[PDB]
RNA sequence: GCCGGCUAAGAUCAAGUGUAGUAUCUGUUCUUAUCAGUUUAAUAUCUGAUUCCUCGAGGA
């Protein structure tokens, strides 16, 4: 027995949602990362009910979604992650309501695992250099710059990865002009699952942790 | 760092490698979509909770020798 | 007479079988053997 | 043994799995043997038949009883004269009762058996009482049409 | 004759060969089915590192790839692919 | 006896300015070899291939039947620079090692031949271990440095296992891989 | 021209050959007949030499012509040259051969080297079935997936040279599985690759240091041509073995088969029951909602 | 310092795999346990053995591959695929974990030749011709080991029997 | 392999030949024995201790 698939109603699930020009103009662009398949709504006001303009069925498993526009930039560029560490910063091209993978760049093997990254996406807003980071100790750097076309140009994975510490969240905090401070809440799994006794549970909570990823060092920096 | 790290070797304790299993499963349960709208049904719990409940799980689970 | 063939195929060592009669076996090739025989066989069932 | 039926009169047509297929009719045979030469390598006419309950068996020596199979005298059983090629359908009582016709048997006739199946051998010694009989035997039985096996009989020791 | 790889942060450089191991895959060794190209990390393009083969370590003629017995493996997903070991490390002959 | 089976090809119709590197050539085009003794055979010219060129054929040889089947059944009427040839079955015709502690150059400045002897006998050493295709012995080291450079490392490292701990002139000499 | 360009394709010139192999492809591409047979089959025995030339242009040019050759000449006459060619031109240059006989699986049907090349295993010659399985091993790496159309048939070709036989006949059967098992990923063709993995297992105790390769290979491409959900099932026996020596290579293989199929093996492993000292049984895993 | 043969084999719930050796391992609770999955497949016999598999058995006495009727029974046009992929068996091998061993591979109704072998005649259109083993059931009785046989005279009808077949199993 | 055995079932020392690598060949010994420790899945291995009879001799 052959048996076909066929998709009689996609997905309706938000599981993500990123708002942002994505379009070019001021117009408001809300990406809705439905599992499988990943969405673009405009908020019609004329209307009020929002309007979904494209369902592409993604094939994969977008850990996170976190849009950047670039300084001085019309549009937004999507960053996603799949089940593999194939990440894609794609931007929305309104010439005939179809994306496009801006740069699909290569991080690490297939499986949402603990030290394969594409788990978590913190964005830079005032500045670049997005973190694409694991859960356990797995985290790199992409420095996006912008060419004479301004173009974005994606740099090399700088690897700030810890040593057995698990990443509860990670999210790049605004800095006033200068490098860019990425805060993650970070715990030492390590020094605790190293002892008889049993105390290790408390006195090890989790604990902020703000490295400077500035292109002087060309590497992040806690 | 990431030279093995998810495996022991040809004397891993079974308790270490319970632990590995648990570890490495959860992150299946923090990425994976069906895996973590499934375990919210049953809880009932929202997204978020059962997400900071199963990171929090992360420190020693199986059972710890601290 | 092979003294040597005698250390490596794991002669000079027996096992005892008590519900197999209290028999005397050979080395392990005859340990495993001695669990699927006519004698430890008949010992079982006489045991009961 | 006592489930297992022993079959004596076997040709070359006949085979291992032959003999499972002609005894499934009268009851369950759970497996066939059959013992192979050393000069020849191949079977020498007798076999077993092991069947799951002894009534099976029973069934199988009263129903396959000097049968001609492969046109051979089949049959089944419970696992100074020389008489060669005989019958493994006849017992010493048949044998005795077949030899009264002739002349007067002194005591009880044997025959001879294989040292693996116990069946039938091939061959078997008979005494008479005097010379007479054996050579009415040596005359008329040295070539008489028995069940379906050209026996033959000889004097096992004769002097010069 | 176990080979040794760099298996760095693979950068955004794209990979290179020599005249005469430009068809085989860097890892997978074989002329059959290239699948995808290669790359390399920081420190395997940098002044004299800038255009060289992946496996003869000298000229490069074309771009590295992958075996598609070796990309569908997810052995590409790896570290720089450069061949270098103790014997092919920056200080050799 | 025999009939079929034949390892003996004769190819015939070949030019009397062919060579035997050419008949090597063609022969490996469907063999390897069959240098038993020396080498394989070539033609039979008049005065045992010494005063005539060839005498019109050639024997061919092949460790298997079926490559020589192949061989008449393919290079039949095969073309060579002069001209075609046929091709029948009988045809009713017939790792570098580092040595110091070895010498002084004290010892050299007033023994001119000591130096060549102590060379000399370096190269027996190293001779014995395996084919030797570089030796130098530096005269102006005063540790005395000896380079020997074989065609194979295995050699090289048996050599450095024997002569580490050996005395050579009164003098422990030590040996080292590069 | 074609006995004209036929000394040209035996220089040594790199474009000029280059150029050449093309020319002759071309000759046979439209028409393609315009030859005798003998002069086809002496043009490919000269070609099959520079099957693996430095310059990677004319390797290719080498097998886009000897496919054209093969279609015109015909399948059996070229199929019994590569084999009779087998013997001769000994392994420096003789596995370009072996891929010749791959380009006419690539040339013709799969039926056209198939069963004329399971003749070859017949005889009773050492290498003459190393060989074969050594050709065996390119034609199901370069055959791409037209090996499931026809996998079923030489299982057994595969699985009699797998046996206990020497110690080279191990890892051609372990190569040309695991090149099949890549080319025929998830085209529904598993039953054999089981058939095959059940011999290819008991091989991994093998203290061969040049012979494990070719057996972890091949697990590690049955493992993602697979699933590790029938490979861990395998390989879960004797991951605490108390040999020391019996886990050094399952706990290996374990570890090829972590990194590849990571997160997909989290819903493959067993129940670990509870034990009084710790919460081992992943119950999270077992509502019913 | 560990667990005896027989504590190590009690204390778990399934001792019908148990093996001598495996209770000297570092954890013989979490082998045991791992040794109970549902259908998995144990380590090969060559553990232990010290002989390759190979050594012992070495003379190998069978064809080396014979060859298959799947795809034997210009090469072909019309009959080249419509035989192999046509005419093709199927190989029937074991199916999940029939892990290779060290041999592993040495260890009412007649036939119409037996007919004929027998002297018996073939099957009339209308009548009674019964085999020679149909006479004692017919005096003695039915079989008691196969009471749902049929045979033509005593049960079945003479017009069954058709060719070589002389009974019929009806089962109730 | 032949009809349980005829010591071709294993480990190990010295030398030769040779490879990029694996290797190939010749000549030994094999504890015939016990205990303690190391170790091995278990062996193995290694580390230490341990007058009488006969016909001037031999054996235990």
């Amino acid at each position: 027995m052959f048996l076909y698939n066929l998709t009689l109603q996609r997905a309706t699930g938000i599981s993500f949602a990123i708002h942002g020009n994505f379009s070019g103009t001021k117009q408001q662009e809300i990406v809705v990362s439905r599992g499988k398949i990943l969405e673009l709504l405009r908020p019609d006001p004329n209307t009020g009910k929002v309007h979904t303009l494209l369902t592409v069925e993604v094939f994969g498993v977008i850990r996170s979604l976190m849009a950047f526009r670039l300084t001085g930039g019309t549009k937004d560029y999507i960053v996603v992650g799949s089940d593999s560490g194939r990440i894609v910063i794609l931007e929305y091209q309104p010439s005939k309501n179809m994306f496009e993978k801006i740069h699909q760049e290569t991080f690490g093997k297939s499986g949402c695992r603990r030290i394969v990254p594409g788990q978590f996406l913190a964005v830079d807003p005032k500045g670049r250099a997005v973190m694409i980071s694991a859960i356990e100790k797995q985290k790199l750097v992409y420095i996006l710059n912008r060419d004479a076309a301004a173009r974005l140009t994606i740099s090399s994975p700088l690897e700030a990865h810890k040593a057995n510490t698990l990443v509860y969240h990670v999210v790049g905090v605004d800095v006033g002009f200068e490098n860019p401070m990425f805060a993650c809440l970070e715990m030492d799994y390590e020094e605790a699952d190293n002892d008889p006794t049993g105390e290790a549970a408390a006195n090890t909570q989790q604990t902020l942790t703000f490295y400077e990823l500035d292109l002087g060092l060309n590497h992040v920096v806690r | 760092q990431s030279k093995y790290i998810g495996t022991g070797h040809a004397d891993t304790t079974k308790w270490e490698w319970l632990v590995n299993q648990h570890r490495d499963s959860y992150c299946s349960y923090m990425g994976h979509f069906d895996l973590l709208n499934y375990f919210a049904i049953a809880e009932n719990e929202s997204k978020a909770r059962v997400r900071f409940n199963l990171m929090e799980k992360m420190l020693q689970p199986c059972g710890p020798p601290a | 007479i092979p003294y040597w063939l005698y250390k490596l195929h794991g002669l000079n060592i027996n096992y005892n079988c008590e519900i197999c009669g209290n028999y005397t076996y050979r080395g392990p090739k005859a340990f495993q053997r001695h669990f699927a025989e006519w004698r430890h066989a008949h010992g079982m069932r006489c045991l009961g | 043994q006592d489930a297992t039926v022993y079959v004596g009169g076997l040709d070359e047509k006949v085979s291992e799995p032959l003999l499972w297929e002609l005894f499934l009719q009268a009851g369950p045979v759970v497996n066939t043997h059959m013992p192979k030469d050393r000069v020849t390598g191949q079977h020498q006419g007798y076999g077993f038949v092991e069947f799951l309950s002894e009534e099976d068996a029973d069934y199988a020596i009263k129903i396959m009883n000097m049968i001609k199979l492969y046109g051979k005298p089949i049959r089944v059983n419970k696992a100074n004269i020389f008489i060669g090629n005989l019958d493994p359908e006849i017992d010493e009582k048949l044998l005795y009762d077949t030899f009264s016709a002739f002349g007067v048997i002194l005591q009880t006739p044997k025959i001879m058996r294989d040292p693996d199946t116990g069946n039938s051998k091939g061959y078997a010694f008979i005494n008479f009482a005097s010379f007479d009989a054996s050579d009415a035997a040596i005359e008329a039985m040295n070539g008489q049409y028995l069940c379906n096996r050209p026996i033959t009989v000889s004097y096992a020791f004769k002097k010069d | 004759p176990d080979l040794i790889f760099c298996r760095k942060q693979a950068g955004v450089a794209i990979g290179r060969l020599c005249e005469k191991c430009d068809g085989k895959c860097v890892i997978c060794d074989s002329y059959v089915r290239p699948c995808t190209l290669v790359r390399i990390c920081d420190e395997c393009n940098y002044g004299s590192y800038q255009g060289r083969c992946v496996i003869c370590g000298g000229p490069g003629v074309s771009d590295a790839y992958y075996c598609k017995e070796c990309t569908i493996q997810e052995k590409d997903r790896d570290g720089c692919p450069k061949i270098v070991n103790l014997g092919s490390s920056k200080t050799d002959l | 006896v025999e009939e079929d089976r034949n390892t003996n090809v004769y190819v015939s119709g070949l030019p009397p300015d062919i060579t035997v590197d050419e008949f090597i050539q063609l022969m490996s085009k469907f063999g390897i070899i069959m240098r038993d003794p020396q080498t394989e055979e070539f033609k039979v010219k008049l005065y045992k291939d010494n005063q005539g060129n060839l005498k019109g054929d050639g024997l061919c040889c092949y460790l298997k039947r079926e490559s020589v089947e192949l061989a008449l059944k393919l290079l039949d009427e095969d073309e060579i620079r002069g001209y075609k040839l046929h091709v029948e079955v009988a045809k009713f015709q017939l790792r570098v090692v580092i040595i110091k502690n070895m010498f002084h150059p004290m010892d050299f400045e007033d023994d001119p031949l000591v130096l060549n002897e102590i060379r000399e006998d370096l190269r027996v050493e190293c001779s014995k271990f395996g084919q030797i295709r570089k030796l130098l012995l530096f005269d102006r080291h005063p540790d005395g440095v000896a380079s020997v450079s074989f065609r194979d490392p295995e050699e090289a490292d048996y050599c450095i296992q024997t002569l580490d701990g050996r005395w050579f002139g009164g003098r422990q000499i030590t040996a080292q891989a590069w | 021209l074609l006995p004209r360009l036929t000394p040209i394709l035996k220089n040594r010139h790199e474009k000029v050959q280059e150029n050449c192999i093309d020319l002759v492809g071309r000759i046979a591409d439209r028409g393609a007949e315009y030859v005798s047979a003998r002069e086809w089959m002496r043009i490919c025995f000269e070609l099959l030499e520079l099957l693996k030339a430095h310059k990677k242009a004319i390797r290719r040019a080498t097998v886009n012509t000897f496919g054209y050759i093969a279609k015109a000449i015909g399948p059996h006459d070229v199929l019994a040259t590569l084999l009779n060619n087998l013997k001769v031109q000994e392994r420096q240059n003789r596995v370009c051969t072996t891929v010749a006989i791959a380009i006419v699986a690539e040339t013709c049907s799969p039926f056209t080297v198939l069963p004329a090349l399971m003749n070859e295993y017949r005889v009773p010659e050492l290498n003459v079935q190393n060989g074969v399985l050594k050709s065996l091993s390119f034609l199901f790496e370069y055959i791409g997936e037209m090996g499931k159309d026809y996998i079923y048939a030489v299982t057994p070709l595969l699985e009699d040279a797998l046996m206990d036989r020497d110690l080279v006949h191990r890892q051609t059967a372990s190569a040309v599985v695991q090149h099949m098992s890549l080319g025929v990923y998830g085209f529904g063709c598993e039953d054999s690759l089981n058939h095959l993995l059940n011999y290819v297992w008991p091989n991994v105790f093998e203290t061969s240091p040049h012979v494990i390769q070719a057996v972890m290979g091949a697990l590690e491409g049955l493992r993602v041509a697979i699933g590790p959900c029938r490979m861990l099932q395998y390989c879960l026996q004797g991951l605490f073995h108390p040999a020391r020596k019996v886990r050094d290579v399952y706990w290996k293989i374990y570890n090829s088969i972590y990194i590849g199929s990571q997160d997909a093996l989290i819903a493959h492993y067993p129940r670990i029951y509870n034990d009084d000292k710790n919460t081992y049984i992943r119950y999270e895993l077992d509502y019913i909602l | 310092n560990r667990f005896t043969v027989a504590e190590l084999k009690q204390l778990v719930a399934r001792p019908d795999v148990v093996e001598m050796h495996d209770v000297t391992a570092q954890d013989p609770k979490l082998l045991v346990h791992l040794k109970a999955t549902r259908n998995s497949v144990p380590v090969p016999r060559h553990w232990c053995f010290k002989r390759k598999y190979l050594q012992g058995k070495r003379g190998i006495e069978k064809p080396p591959f014979e060859l298959p009727d799947f795809i034997k029974r210009d090469i072909d046009y019309q009959k080249l695929h419509d035989a192999f992929f046509k005419w093709q068996t199927k190989p029937k091998l074991t199916i999940h974990g029939d892990l290779y061993y060290e041999g592993k591979e040495f260890e009412g109704d007649l036939s119409d030749e037996l007919r004929i072998s027998l002297g018996m005649p073939v099957g009339p259109n209308a009548h009674k011709v019964p085999p020679p083993w149909l006479i004692a059931m017919q005096r003695y009785g039915p079989p008691p080991s196969y009471p749902n046989l049929k045979i033509p005279g005593l049960n079945s009808p003479i017009p069954p029997l058709y060719g070589d077949v002389f009974g019929t199993n009806a089962a109730e």
